């Protein structure tokens, strides 16, 4: 075939790989920040559910 | 003229009419920390697949 086919195929491939590399760097940074802080959906370790607490008079005023 | 309460009367739960204001925060609790963002949206296919080494899908 002609050179334009290989030229444009290489251009598309280069775009795909560059986007993938940038996405991988962003993923690593996001993971590091998320584990360090814990304010995102990832790395949310469970805590005690508050629906288990009994809110009723307890035979003693001071709980 | 006192009538002795019958069985099952002194153990009743009753209502009290008082003018003492209801305490607004008897536990002396602090302010609850802000919850997580819990973002929402519509799912889209992963950008360029798994992006795991040489796998293109
Ligand atoms: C048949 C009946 C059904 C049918 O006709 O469906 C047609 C069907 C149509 O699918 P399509 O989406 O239109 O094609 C898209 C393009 O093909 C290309 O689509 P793509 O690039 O998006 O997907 C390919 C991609 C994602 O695909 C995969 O993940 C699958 C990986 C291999 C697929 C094998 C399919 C058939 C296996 C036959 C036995 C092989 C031995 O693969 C990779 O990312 C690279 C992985 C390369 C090898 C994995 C690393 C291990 C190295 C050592 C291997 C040894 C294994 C243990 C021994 O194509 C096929 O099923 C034929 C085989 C698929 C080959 C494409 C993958 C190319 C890269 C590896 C080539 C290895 C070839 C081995 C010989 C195969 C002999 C037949």
């Amino acid at each position: 075939d002609g050179p334009e086919k290989n030229y444009e195929k290489t251009m598309a491939i280069l775009q795909i790989e560059a986007e993938k590399a940038e996405l991988r760097l962003k993923e690593l940074e996001v993971r590091r920040l998320m584990r360090a802080r814990g304010d995102g959906p990832w790395y949310q370790y469970p805590t005690i559910d508050k629906a288990l607490i009994d809110h009723s008079p307890k035979t003693t005023p001071d709980n | 003229g006192w009538v002795r309460p019958d069985l099952g009367e002194l153990s009743k739960v009753t209502k009290v009419k008082t003018d003492r204001p209801l305490p607004e925060n008897p536990y002396h609790s602090r302010a609850r920390p802000e919850p997580n963002p819990e973002a929402e949206g519509d799912l889209k296919p992963a950008k360029h697949g798994s992006r795991l080494f040489f796998w293109t899908m």
